[PDB]
Protein backbone atom coordinates (compact mmCIF):
# COMPACT_ATOMS: atom_id res chain seq x y z
CA UNK A 1 0.00 0.00 0.00
CA UNK A 2 2.99 2.34 -0.79
CA UNK A 3 0.92 3.90 -3.63
CA UNK A 4 -1.70 5.36 -1.18
CA UNK A 5 -2.01 8.32 1.15
CA UNK A 6 -3.66 7.00 4.40
CA UNK A 7 -6.02 8.96 6.68
CA UNK A 8 -8.33 8.03 9.60
CA UNK A 9 -9.55 11.61 10.21
CA UNK A 10 -7.91 11.76 13.68
CA UNK A 11 -4.48 11.42 15.32
CA UNK A 12 -3.20 7.84 15.49
CA UNK A 13 -0.92 6.38 18.18
CA UNK A 14 2.78 7.05 17.30
CA UNK A 15 4.16 4.09 15.26
CA UNK A 16 7.39 2.56 16.60
CA UNK A 17 9.67 -0.30 15.45
CA UNK A 18 8.63 -2.41 18.54
CA UNK A 19 6.52 -4.97 16.56
CA UNK A 20 9.07 -4.94 13.64
CA UNK A 21 11.94 -5.57 16.17
CA UNK A 22 10.29 -8.81 17.46
CA UNK A 23 10.69 -10.47 14.01
CA UNK A 24 13.71 -8.67 12.41
CA UNK A 25 15.91 -7.29 15.27
CA UNK A 26 18.51 -9.47 17.05
CA UNK A 27 18.10 -10.26 20.79
CA UNK A 28 19.39 -7.64 23.33
CA UNK A 29 22.80 -8.91 24.57
CA UNK A 30 15.86 0.93 27.75
CA UNK A 31 14.42 -0.68 24.57
CA UNK A 32 16.58 -1.74 21.59
CA UNK A 33 13.91 -0.13 19.30
CA UNK A 34 13.84 3.15 21.35
CA UNK A 35 16.26 6.12 21.85
CA UNK A 36 19.44 5.51 23.91
CA UNK A 37 22.70 7.47 24.50
CA UNK A 38 24.49 4.11 25.02
CA UNK A 39 26.56 3.11 21.93
CA UNK A 40 25.49 -0.12 20.18
CA UNK A 41 27.88 -3.07 20.60
CA UNK A 42 26.11 -5.16 17.91
CA UNK A 43 24.01 -4.18 14.80
CA UNK A 44 20.20 -3.85 15.29
CA UNK A 45 19.02 -6.17 12.45
CA UNK A 46 19.14 -10.02 12.46
CA UNK A 47 20.30 -9.89 8.74
CA UNK A 48 23.27 -7.56 9.58
CA UNK A 49 23.95 -9.41 12.93
CA UNK A 50 24.19 -12.76 11.00
CA UNK A 51 27.08 -11.16 9.05
CA UNK A 52 30.31 -10.64 11.09
CA UNK A 53 32.68 -7.77 9.97
CA UNK A 54 29.53 -5.65 9.28
CA UNK A 55 29.38 -5.32 13.14
CA UNK A 56 32.18 -2.68 13.39
CA UNK A 57 30.72 -0.48 10.59
CA UNK A 58 27.17 -0.69 12.13
CA UNK A 59 28.64 0.41 15.55
CA UNK A 60 30.72 3.22 13.92
CA UNK A 61 27.49 4.41 12.11
CA UNK A 62 25.65 4.58 15.52
CA UNK A 63 28.58 6.50 17.12
CA UNK A 64 28.47 9.00 14.15
CA UNK A 65 24.62 9.27 14.53
CA UNK A 66 25.10 9.88 18.35
CA UNK A 67 27.75 12.54 17.53
CA UNK A 68 25.55 14.24 14.86
CA UNK A 69 22.57 14.32 17.24
CA UNK A 70 24.81 15.53 20.14
CA UNK A 71 24.15 12.47 22.33
CA UNK A 72 27.83 11.42 22.50
CA UNK A 73 29.13 12.35 25.94
CA UNK A 74 32.00 14.67 24.84
CA UNK A 75 32.99 17.81 22.84
CA UNK A 76 35.98 16.52 20.81
CA UNK A 77 35.01 18.84 17.82
CA UNK A 78 33.67 17.07 14.68
CA UNK A 79 32.96 18.66 11.23
CA UNK A 80 29.38 17.68 10.20
CA UNK A 81 30.37 16.33 6.73
CA UNK A 82 32.79 13.73 8.23
CA UNK A 83 29.89 12.48 10.43
CA UNK A 84 27.42 12.27 7.44
CA UNK A 85 30.18 10.52 5.36
CA UNK A 86 30.60 7.95 8.19
CA UNK A 87 26.76 7.41 8.44
CA UNK A 88 26.00 6.90 4.72
CA UNK A 89 29.14 6.08 2.60
CA UNK A 90 29.47 2.30 3.29
CA UNK A 91 25.61 1.89 3.23
CA UNK A 92 25.66 3.05 -0.45
CA UNK A 93 28.45 0.52 -1.27
CA UNK A 94 26.94 -2.35 0.79
CA UNK A 95 23.09 -2.16 0.43
CA UNK A 96 22.67 -4.60 3.39
CA UNK A 97 23.55 -1.63 5.69
CA UNK A 98 20.71 0.57 4.30
CA UNK A 99 17.93 -0.88 6.52
CA UNK A 100 20.39 -0.78 9.46
CA UNK A 101 20.89 3.01 8.91
CA UNK A 102 17.05 3.59 8.83
CA UNK A 103 16.44 1.50 11.98
CA UNK A 104 19.27 3.26 13.87
CA UNK A 105 17.80 6.72 12.88
CA UNK A 106 14.13 5.71 13.66
CA UNK A 107 15.34 4.17 16.97
CA UNK A 108 16.97 7.52 17.98
CA UNK A 109 13.73 9.30 16.98
CA UNK A 110 11.59 6.96 19.21
CA UNK A 111 10.73 8.21 22.75
CA UNK A 112 13.46 10.86 22.45
CA UNK A 113 12.58 13.51 25.07
CA UNK A 114 15.60 15.70 24.02
CA UNK A 115 14.23 18.26 21.49
CA UNK A 116 17.68 19.26 20.08
CA UNK A 117 18.62 15.56 19.61
CA UNK A 118 15.18 14.81 18.07
CA UNK A 119 15.52 17.82 15.68
CA UNK A 120 18.99 16.58 14.53
CA UNK A 121 17.61 13.04 14.15
CA UNK A 122 14.96 14.32 11.70
CA UNK A 123 17.77 16.04 9.71
CA UNK A 124 19.43 12.58 9.41
CA UNK A 125 16.15 10.96 8.28
CA UNK A 126 15.71 13.82 5.75
CA UNK A 127 19.27 13.24 4.38
CA UNK A 128 18.70 9.43 4.40
CA UNK A 129 15.38 9.57 2.40
CA UNK A 130 17.21 11.58 -0.29
CA UNK A 131 19.81 8.80 -0.73
CA UNK A 132 18.07 5.42 -0.61
CA UNK A 133 14.65 3.97 0.34
CA UNK A 134 14.04 1.38 3.12
CA UNK A 135 13.64 -2.25 1.83
CA UNK A 136 10.19 -3.76 0.96
CA UNK A 137 9.83 -5.22 4.50
CA UNK A 138 10.86 -2.03 6.36
CA UNK A 139 9.06 0.47 4.03
CA UNK A 140 5.49 0.13 5.64
CA UNK A 141 7.06 0.64 9.13
CA UNK A 142 9.15 3.70 8.06
CA UNK A 143 6.06 5.06 6.19
CA UNK A 144 3.78 4.61 9.25
CA UNK A 145 6.55 6.12 11.49
CA UNK A 146 6.49 9.29 9.29
CA UNK A 147 2.65 9.24 8.73
CA UNK A 148 1.92 9.22 12.52
CA UNK A 149 4.43 12.12 12.96
CA UNK A 150 3.12 14.35 10.04
CA UNK A 151 3.37 17.45 12.28
CA UNK A 152 7.20 17.18 12.49
CA UNK A 153 8.74 19.95 10.33
CA UNK A 154 10.68 17.61 7.94
CA UNK A 155 8.24 14.63 8.12
CA UNK A 156 6.08 15.41 4.97
CA UNK A 157 9.33 16.04 2.98
CA UNK A 158 10.82 12.69 4.21
CA UNK A 159 7.64 10.94 2.90
CA UNK A 160 7.94 12.66 -0.54
CA UNK A 161 11.69 11.87 -0.77
CA UNK A 162 11.06 8.09 -0.29
CA UNK A 163 8.50 8.22 -3.22
CA UNK A 164 11.13 10.10 -5.33
CA UNK A 165 14.15 7.84 -4.58
CA UNK A 166 12.02 4.72 -5.40
CA UNK A 167 11.24 6.37 -8.78
CA UNK A 168 14.80 7.50 -9.77
CA UNK A 169 16.91 4.86 -7.98
CA UNK A 170 19.55 5.41 -5.24
CA UNK A 171 22.28 8.06 -4.97
CA UNK A 172 25.91 6.95 -5.53
CA UNK A 173 27.51 9.51 -3.20
CA UNK A 174 26.73 10.47 0.45
CA UNK A 175 25.19 13.92 1.28
CA UNK A 176 26.95 16.90 -0.32
CA UNK A 177 28.15 19.88 1.84
CA UNK A 178 25.18 21.94 0.43
CA UNK A 179 22.61 19.22 1.39
CA UNK A 180 24.08 18.97 4.95
CA UNK A 181 24.06 22.81 5.38
CA UNK A 182 20.33 22.90 4.42
CA UNK A 183 19.57 19.90 6.75
CA UNK A 184 21.34 21.64 9.73
CA UNK A 185 19.12 24.72 9.05
CA UNK A 186 15.96 22.45 8.98
CA UNK A 187 15.31 23.85 5.46
CA UNK A 188 14.13 21.41 2.78
CA UNK A 189 14.40 23.81 -0.19
CA UNK A 190 17.77 24.40 -1.88
CA UNK A 191 18.93 26.80 -4.64
CA UNK A 192 22.36 26.53 -6.19
CA UNK A 193 23.85 29.46 -8.11
CA UNK A 194 24.60 28.69 -11.82
CA UNK A 195 26.99 30.98 -13.74
CA UNK A 196 26.85 31.75 -17.46
CA UNK A 197 29.56 32.76 -20.02
CA UNK A 198 28.00 36.29 -20.39
CA UNK A 199 29.00 37.18 -16.73
CA UNK A 200 25.50 36.51 -15.30
CA UNK A 201 24.09 34.04 -12.79
CA UNK A 202 20.81 32.37 -11.84
CA UNK A 203 19.61 30.56 -8.71
CA UNK A 204 18.44 27.04 -9.67
CA UNK A 205 16.17 24.90 -7.39
CA UNK A 206 17.78 21.51 -6.68
CA UNK A 207 16.79 18.43 -4.60
CA UNK A 208 18.62 15.19 -3.58
CA UNK A 209 17.45 13.29 -6.72
CA UNK A 210 17.97 16.21 -9.20
CA UNK A 211 19.98 15.01 -12.23
CA UNK A 212 22.37 17.31 -14.17
CA UNK A 213 19.94 17.14 -17.18
CA UNK A 214 16.99 18.38 -14.95
CA UNK A 215 19.02 21.52 -14.05
CA UNK A 216 19.77 22.03 -17.79
CA UNK A 217 16.03 21.62 -18.68
CA UNK A 218 15.15 24.30 -16.06
CA UNK A 219 17.98 26.58 -17.39
CA UNK A 220 16.77 26.23 -21.06
CA UNK A 221 13.24 27.36 -19.94
CA UNK A 222 14.66 30.17 -17.73
CA UNK A 223 16.91 31.49 -20.58
CA UNK A 224 14.21 30.88 -23.26
CA UNK A 225 16.62 28.68 -25.28
CA UNK A 226 15.10 26.74 -28.23
CA UNK A 227 17.26 23.69 -27.17
CA UNK A 228 20.12 22.76 -24.78
CA UNK A 229 21.40 19.85 -26.96
CA UNK A 230 25.20 19.81 -26.64
CA UNK A 231 25.17 22.03 -23.48
CA UNK A 232 25.87 20.83 -19.89
CA UNK A 233 26.83 21.97 -16.41
CA UNK A 234 30.54 22.32 -15.62
CA UNK A 235 32.38 22.62 -12.30
CA UNK A 236 35.09 25.31 -12.13
CA UNK A 237 37.27 23.91 -9.31
CA UNK A 238 41.03 24.38 -8.42
CA UNK A 239 42.35 25.58 -11.83
CA UNK A 240 40.01 23.29 -13.83
CA UNK A 241 36.69 23.49 -15.72
CA UNK A 242 35.22 19.94 -15.81
CA UNK A 243 31.96 18.92 -17.52
CA UNK A 244 29.26 17.16 -15.54
CA UNK A 245 27.60 13.97 -16.83
CA UNK A 246 23.98 14.74 -17.89
CA UNK A 247 22.56 11.45 -16.50
CA UNK A 248 24.32 11.77 -13.10
CA UNK A 249 22.63 13.11 -9.92
CA UNK A 250 23.80 16.71 -9.45
CA UNK A 251 25.05 16.17 -5.85
CA UNK A 252 26.75 12.89 -6.87
CA UNK A 253 28.56 14.72 -9.71
CA UNK A 254 29.79 17.54 -7.36
CA UNK A 255 31.28 15.03 -4.89
CA UNK A 256 32.81 12.71 -7.58
CA UNK A 257 34.59 15.66 -9.34
CA UNK A 258 35.76 17.17 -5.98
CA UNK A 259 37.11 13.67 -5.02
CA UNK A 260 38.79 13.29 -8.49
CA UNK A 261 40.38 16.79 -8.13
CA UNK A 262 41.73 15.80 -4.61
CA UNK A 263 43.53 12.63 -5.83
CA UNK A 264 44.71 14.10 -9.21
CA UNK A 265 45.78 17.50 -7.68
CA UNK A 266 46.31 17.49 -3.84
CA UNK A 267 38.73 20.68 3.66
CA UNK A 268 35.90 21.18 1.09
CA UNK A 269 37.22 22.89 -2.08
CA UNK A 270 35.53 26.11 -3.33
CA UNK A 271 33.83 25.77 -6.74
CA UNK A 272 31.51 27.43 -9.25
CA UNK A 273 28.92 25.73 -11.42
CA UNK A 274 28.62 26.97 -15.01
CA UNK A 275 26.07 26.23 -17.74
CA UNK A 276 27.79 26.37 -21.21
CA UNK A 277 27.91 24.81 -24.66
CA UNK A 278 30.10 21.63 -24.71
CA UNK A 279 29.46 20.17 -28.19
CA UNK A 280 29.36 22.51 -31.18
CA UNK A 281 27.34 20.39 -33.61
CA UNK A 282 24.92 22.02 -36.12
CA UNK A 283 25.50 25.54 -34.71
CA UNK A 284 23.71 28.00 -37.00
CA UNK A 285 24.08 31.59 -35.65
CA UNK A 286 20.71 33.35 -35.76
CA UNK A 287 18.66 30.11 -35.32
CA UNK A 288 18.60 30.49 -31.48
CA UNK A 289 19.38 34.15 -30.68
CA UNK A 290 19.15 33.68 -26.85
CA UNK A 291 21.69 30.81 -27.12
CA UNK A 292 23.95 32.97 -29.38
CA UNK A 293 23.91 36.10 -27.16
CA UNK A 294 24.12 34.34 -23.76
CA UNK A 295 26.41 31.39 -24.58
CA UNK A 296 27.90 31.22 -28.09
CA UNK A 297 29.27 34.76 -28.48
CA UNK A 298 30.77 34.81 -24.95
CA UNK A 299 32.41 31.40 -25.33
CA UNK A 300 33.77 32.07 -28.88
CA UNK A 301 35.05 35.66 -28.11
CA UNK A 302 37.93 34.73 -25.63
CA UNK A 303 39.08 31.87 -27.93
CA UNK A 304 39.26 34.48 -30.78
CA UNK A 305 41.13 37.02 -28.60
CA UNK A 306 43.74 34.36 -27.66
CA UNK A 307 44.64 34.27 -31.37
CA UNK A 308 43.78 30.59 -32.00
CA UNK A 309 42.38 31.22 -35.54
CA UNK A 310 44.20 32.19 -38.74
CA UNK A 311 42.98 35.69 -39.54
CA UNK A 312 44.16 38.72 -41.47
CA UNK A 313 44.54 42.38 -40.44
CA UNK A 314 41.28 43.21 -42.34
CA UNK A 315 39.44 40.28 -40.62
CA UNK A 316 40.56 41.66 -37.19
CA UNK A 317 39.46 45.26 -38.01
CA UNK A 318 36.01 44.01 -39.16
CA UNK A 319 35.50 41.74 -36.10
CA UNK A 320 36.85 44.39 -33.67
CA UNK A 321 34.06 46.76 -34.89
CA UNK A 322 31.42 44.10 -34.04
CA UNK A 323 33.08 43.23 -30.68
CA UNK A 324 33.23 46.95 -29.72
CA UNK A 325 29.50 47.30 -30.56
CA UNK A 326 28.61 44.06 -28.62
CA UNK A 327 30.43 45.33 -25.47
CA UNK A 328 29.86 49.07 -25.48
CA UNK A 329 26.65 49.50 -27.59
CA UNK A 330 26.50 53.31 -28.45
CA UNK A 331 29.36 54.40 -26.15
CA UNK A 332 32.10 55.66 -28.55
CA UNK A 333 34.39 56.97 -25.70
CA UNK A 334 35.81 53.61 -24.57
CA UNK A 335 38.68 53.58 -27.16
CA UNK A 336 40.14 56.80 -25.48
CA UNK A 337 43.01 54.73 -24.00
CA UNK A 338 44.07 52.11 -26.58
CA UNK A 339 46.42 50.05 -24.21
CA UNK A 340 43.56 49.65 -21.66
CA UNK A 341 41.15 48.14 -24.27
CA UNK A 342 42.92 46.77 -27.42
CA UNK A 343 43.36 43.28 -25.84
CA UNK A 344 39.56 43.01 -25.57
CA UNK A 345 39.07 43.78 -29.32
CA UNK A 346 41.93 42.26 -31.32
CA UNK A 347 43.60 38.78 -31.22
CA UNK A 348 46.87 38.90 -29.22
CA UNK A 349 49.00 37.57 -32.17
CA UNK A 350 47.83 40.58 -34.35
CA UNK A 351 48.10 43.69 -32.09
CA UNK A 352 51.74 44.30 -33.34
CA UNK A 353 50.45 44.70 -36.99
CA UNK A 354 49.75 48.44 -36.50
CA UNK A 355 50.16 51.29 -34.03
CA UNK A 356 47.64 52.20 -31.28
CA UNK A 357 46.14 55.18 -33.24
CA UNK A 358 45.90 53.11 -36.46
CA UNK A 359 43.96 50.38 -34.56
CA UNK A 360 41.76 53.05 -32.86
CA UNK A 361 41.02 54.77 -36.26
CA UNK A 362 40.31 51.47 -38.17
CA UNK A 363 38.16 50.05 -35.34
CA UNK A 364 36.14 53.28 -35.00
CA UNK A 365 35.46 53.38 -38.80
CA UNK A 366 34.33 49.68 -38.66
CA UNK A 367 32.24 50.24 -35.45
CA UNK A 368 30.43 53.27 -37.00
CA UNK A 369 28.76 50.86 -39.52
CA UNK A 370 26.75 49.30 -36.63
CA UNK A 371 24.83 52.42 -35.50
CA UNK A 372 21.48 50.78 -36.57
CA UNK A 373 22.32 47.39 -35.00
CA UNK A 374 21.39 46.24 -31.51
CA UNK A 375 23.99 44.55 -29.19
CA UNK A 376 22.29 41.13 -29.91
CA UNK A 377 22.57 41.74 -33.70
CA UNK A 378 26.31 42.54 -33.36
CA UNK A 379 26.90 39.27 -31.40
CA UNK A 380 25.02 37.23 -34.07
CA UNK A 381 26.93 39.02 -36.95
CA UNK A 382 30.22 38.19 -35.14
CA UNK A 383 29.24 34.44 -34.98
CA UNK A 384 27.89 34.30 -38.57
CA UNK A 385 31.20 35.70 -39.87
CA UNK A 386 33.32 33.04 -38.09
CA UNK A 387 30.97 30.00 -37.87
CA UNK A 388 32.33 28.33 -41.08
CA UNK A 389 35.97 28.56 -39.93
CA UNK A 390 37.36 24.99 -39.32
CA UNK A 391 38.52 26.16 -35.85
CA UNK A 392 35.08 27.64 -34.92
CA UNK A 393 33.27 25.87 -32.00
CA UNK A 394 36.35 24.13 -30.60
CA UNK A 395 38.01 23.30 -27.34
CA UNK A 396 41.71 24.21 -27.48
CA UNK A 397 44.81 22.59 -25.94
CA UNK A 398 48.45 23.71 -26.09
CA UNK A 399 50.67 20.64 -25.88
CA UNK A 400 54.22 19.39 -26.35
CA UNK A 401 53.94 16.76 -29.16
CA UNK A 402 56.68 14.06 -29.27
CA UNK A 403 55.50 11.98 -32.30
CA UNK A 404 56.18 14.27 -35.32
CA UNK A 405 59.76 15.67 -35.92
CA UNK A 406 58.46 17.75 -38.93
CA UNK A 407 56.18 19.78 -36.57
CA UNK A 408 57.33 22.28 -33.88
CA UNK A 409 57.70 20.83 -30.30
CA UNK A 410 54.70 22.92 -29.09
CA UNK A 411 51.47 22.70 -31.10
CA UNK A 412 47.88 23.85 -30.66
CA UNK A 413 45.13 21.21 -30.72
CA UNK A 414 41.47 21.92 -31.55
CA UNK A 415 38.73 19.33 -30.79
CA UNK A 416 35.45 20.04 -32.59
CA UNK A 417 32.79 18.74 -35.09
CA UNK A 418 35.59 17.91 -37.69
CA UNK A 419 37.55 15.73 -35.21
CA UNK A 420 41.03 16.61 -34.01
CA UNK A 421 42.87 19.60 -35.58
CA UNK A 422 46.66 20.19 -35.25
CA UNK A 423 47.61 23.88 -35.55
CA UNK A 424 50.98 25.66 -35.95
CA UNK A 425 51.04 28.18 -33.00
CA UNK A 426 53.12 30.76 -34.92
CA UNK A 427 51.37 30.81 -38.35
CA UNK A 428 47.93 29.49 -37.17
CA UNK A 429 47.96 27.16 -40.18
CA UNK A 430 46.23 23.76 -39.97
CA UNK A 431 49.10 21.21 -39.86
CA UNK A 432 46.61 18.31 -40.22
CA UNK A 433 43.02 17.14 -39.50
CA UNK A 434 42.18 13.78 -37.89
CA UNK A 435 38.47 13.23 -38.70
CA UNK A 436 36.37 11.03 -36.38
CA UNK A 437 36.05 8.51 -39.31
CA UNK A 438 39.85 7.99 -39.35
CA UNK A 439 40.41 7.90 -35.53
CA UNK A 440 40.66 4.25 -34.51
CA UNK A 441 41.57 4.81 -30.83
CA UNK A 442 42.75 7.18 -28.11
CA UNK A 443 43.92 7.05 -24.52
CA UNK A 444 45.16 9.37 -21.79
CA UNK A 445 47.07 9.58 -18.54
CA UNK A 446 47.53 12.55 -16.19
CA UNK A 447 50.64 13.61 -18.20
CA UNK A 448 49.83 12.58 -21.77
CA UNK A 449 47.32 12.06 -24.56
CA UNK A 450 47.70 9.49 -27.36
CA UNK A 451 45.67 9.05 -30.53
CA UNK A 452 45.82 6.43 -33.33
CA UNK A 453 44.55 7.06 -36.91
CA UNK A 454 49.37 7.92 -38.18
CA UNK A 455 49.80 8.40 -34.38
CA UNK A 456 49.76 11.46 -32.14
CA UNK A 457 51.51 11.53 -28.75
CA UNK A 458 51.67 14.64 -26.62
CA UNK A 459 52.47 15.95 -23.14
CA UNK A 460 49.41 17.61 -21.54
CA UNK A 461 47.66 17.76 -18.13
CA UNK A 462 44.35 17.86 -20.09
CA UNK A 463 44.19 14.29 -21.51
CA UNK A 464 41.00 13.57 -19.43
CA UNK A 465 39.31 16.62 -21.13
CA UNK A 466 40.45 15.56 -24.63
CA UNK A 467 39.20 11.97 -23.93
CA UNK A 468 35.84 13.20 -22.63
CA UNK A 469 35.22 15.50 -25.66
CA UNK A 470 36.22 12.81 -28.19
CA UNK A 471 33.87 10.28 -26.47
CA UNK A 472 31.07 12.90 -26.31
CA UNK A 473 31.45 13.90 -30.01
CA UNK A 474 31.67 10.22 -31.16
CA UNK A 475 28.59 9.21 -29.06
CA UNK A 476 26.59 12.12 -30.52
CA UNK A 477 27.55 11.49 -34.21
CA UNK A 478 26.59 7.78 -33.95
CA UNK A 479 22.74 7.90 -34.44
CA UNK B 1 69.60 13.87 -3.06
CA UNK B 2 73.29 13.42 -4.00
CA UNK B 3 75.41 16.10 -5.75
CA UNK B 4 78.18 13.68 -6.83
CA UNK B 5 75.83 11.52 -8.95
CA UNK B 6 76.85 11.09 -12.61
CA UNK B 7 74.12 9.49 -14.83
CA UNK B 8 76.79 8.45 -17.43
CA UNK B 9 78.26 6.09 -14.79
CA UNK B 10 74.88 4.23 -14.58
CA UNK B 11 73.35 4.62 -18.07
CA UNK B 12 74.58 4.48 -21.65
CA UNK B 13 74.16 7.88 -23.45
CA UNK B 14 71.26 6.53 -25.62
CA UNK B 15 69.23 5.85 -22.40
CA UNK B 16 69.59 9.45 -21.09
CA UNK B 17 69.73 11.50 -24.35
CA UNK B 18 67.79 14.74 -23.78
CA UNK B 19 67.03 13.92 -20.11
CA UNK B 20 67.93 15.86 -16.91
CA UNK B 21 68.84 12.84 -14.74
CA UNK B 22 69.11 13.22 -10.95
CA UNK B 23 69.44 10.96 -7.90
CA UNK B 24 67.01 11.40 -4.95
CA UNK B 25 67.56 9.72 -1.56
CA UNK B 26 64.10 9.76 0.18
CA UNK B 27 63.98 8.96 3.96
CA UNK B 28 61.49 6.11 4.73
CA UNK B 29 58.84 7.71 7.02
CA UNK B 30 55.07 7.22 6.63
CA UNK B 31 53.39 6.23 3.34
CA UNK B 32 55.20 7.14 0.01
CA UNK B 33 51.87 8.27 -1.61
CA UNK B 34 53.59 8.56 -5.04
CA UNK B 35 51.34 7.47 -7.93
CA UNK B 36 52.76 6.20 -11.24
CA UNK B 37 51.57 5.86 -14.84
CA UNK B 38 52.95 4.80 -18.20
CA UNK B 39 55.05 1.68 -18.50
CA UNK B 40 56.75 -0.04 -21.46
CA UNK B 41 53.24 -1.30 -22.50
CA UNK B 42 51.79 2.26 -22.64
CA UNK B 43 51.94 4.97 -25.40
CA UNK B 44 54.71 6.88 -23.53
CA UNK B 45 56.98 3.77 -23.18
CA UNK B 46 58.36 4.91 -19.78
CA UNK B 47 57.41 5.14 -16.07
CA UNK B 48 56.28 8.61 -14.98
CA UNK B 49 54.95 10.24 -11.77
CA UNK B 50 51.15 10.73 -12.13
CA UNK B 51 50.55 12.35 -8.70
CA UNK B 52 52.37 13.25 -5.48
CA UNK B 53 49.81 13.13 -2.61
CA UNK B 54 49.76 15.83 0.14
CA UNK B 55 50.50 13.29 3.01
CA UNK B 56 54.24 13.27 2.20
CA UNK B 57 57.47 11.19 1.99
CA UNK B 58 57.56 12.07 -1.75
CA UNK B 59 55.94 15.56 -1.23
CA UNK B 60 57.98 16.00 2.02
CA UNK B 61 61.22 15.46 0.00
CA UNK B 62 60.11 18.15 -2.52
CA UNK B 63 62.36 16.96 -5.38
CA UNK B 64 59.75 14.81 -7.20
CA UNK B 65 56.79 16.13 -9.27
CA UNK B 66 54.05 15.00 -11.67
CA UNK B 67 55.56 14.30 -15.12
CA UNK B 68 59.03 13.31 -13.82
CA UNK B 69 60.18 9.94 -15.11
CA UNK B 70 61.31 7.09 -12.76
CA UNK B 71 64.45 5.59 -14.33
CA UNK B 72 65.80 3.49 -11.41
CA UNK B 73 64.68 2.23 -7.94
CA UNK B 74 67.54 1.32 -5.51
CA UNK B 75 69.99 0.88 -8.44
CA UNK B 76 67.67 -1.30 -10.58
CA UNK B 77 66.80 0.25 -14.01
CA UNK B 78 62.98 0.36 -14.46
CA UNK B 79 62.83 2.16 -17.89
CA UNK B 80 61.65 -1.14 -19.56
CA UNK B 81 59.11 -2.12 -16.85
CA UNK B 82 55.31 -2.34 -17.26
CA UNK B 83 53.24 -0.12 -14.91
CA UNK B 84 52.42 -3.16 -12.62
CA UNK B 85 56.16 -4.10 -12.54
CA UNK B 86 57.20 -0.47 -11.72
CA UNK B 87 54.45 -0.25 -9.00
CA UNK B 88 55.56 -3.61 -7.45
CA UNK B 89 59.27 -2.59 -7.52
CA UNK B 90 58.44 0.79 -5.84
CA UNK B 91 56.22 -0.81 -3.10
CA UNK B 92 58.84 -3.59 -2.48
CA UNK B 93 61.84 -1.21 -2.32
CA UNK B 94 60.22 0.98 0.40
CA UNK B 95 59.02 -1.82 2.77
CA UNK B 96 61.76 -4.47 2.24
CA UNK B 97 64.64 -3.05 4.33
CA UNK B 98 66.68 0.16 4.29
CA UNK B 99 66.16 3.48 6.09
CA UNK B 100 65.90 5.22 2.64
CA UNK B 101 64.91 4.74 -1.06
CA UNK B 102 67.23 5.74 -4.00
CA UNK B 103 65.30 7.03 -7.00
CA UNK B 104 66.94 8.02 -10.26
CA UNK B 105 64.56 10.48 -11.99
CA UNK B 106 64.50 12.35 -15.36
CA UNK B 107 63.20 15.78 -14.24
CA UNK B 108 60.47 17.06 -16.60
CA UNK B 109 61.62 20.43 -18.17
CA UNK B 110 59.65 23.78 -17.93
CA UNK B 111 56.47 23.79 -20.03
CA UNK B 112 56.86 26.40 -22.82
CA UNK B 113 53.05 26.29 -23.37
CA UNK B 114 49.81 27.09 -21.57
CA UNK B 115 48.99 23.72 -19.95
CA UNK B 116 45.76 25.01 -18.37
CA UNK B 117 43.44 26.25 -21.14
CA UNK B 118 39.88 25.97 -19.83
CA UNK B 119 37.72 27.02 -22.88
CA UNK B 120 34.96 24.83 -24.36
MG1 LIG C 1 50.34 50.18 -41.46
Amino acid sequence: HHHHHHSSHHKEKLHTLEEFSYEFFRAPEGHLWAYSCEPLRQPLLKRVHADVDLWNIACEIFVAILRYMGDYPSRQAWPTLELTDQIFTLALQHPALQDEVYCQILKQLTHNSNRHSEERGWQLLWLCTGLFPPSKGLLPHAQKFIDTRRGKLLAPDCSRRIQKVLRTGPRKQPPHEVEVEAAEQNVSRICHKIYFPNDTSEMLEVVANTRVRDVCDSIATRLQLASWEGCSLFIKISDKVISQKEGDFFFDSLREVSDWVKKNKPVTLPYQVYFMRKLWLNISPGKDVNADTILHYHQELPKYLRGFHKCSREDAIHLAGLIYKAQFNNDRSQLASVPKILRELVPENLTRLMSSEEWKKSILLAYDKHKDKTVEEAKVAFLKWICRWPTFGSAFFEVKQTSEPSYPDVILIAINRHGVLLIHPKTKDLLTTYPFTKISSWSSGSTYFHMALSRLLCETSLGYKMDDLLTSYVQQLLS
Amino acid sequence: YEEGFDPYSMFTPEQIMGKDVRLLRIKKEGSLDLALEGGVDSPIGKVVVSAVYERGAAERHGGIVKGDEIMAINGKIVTDYTLAEADAALQKAWNQGGDWIDLVVAVCPPKEYDDELTFF
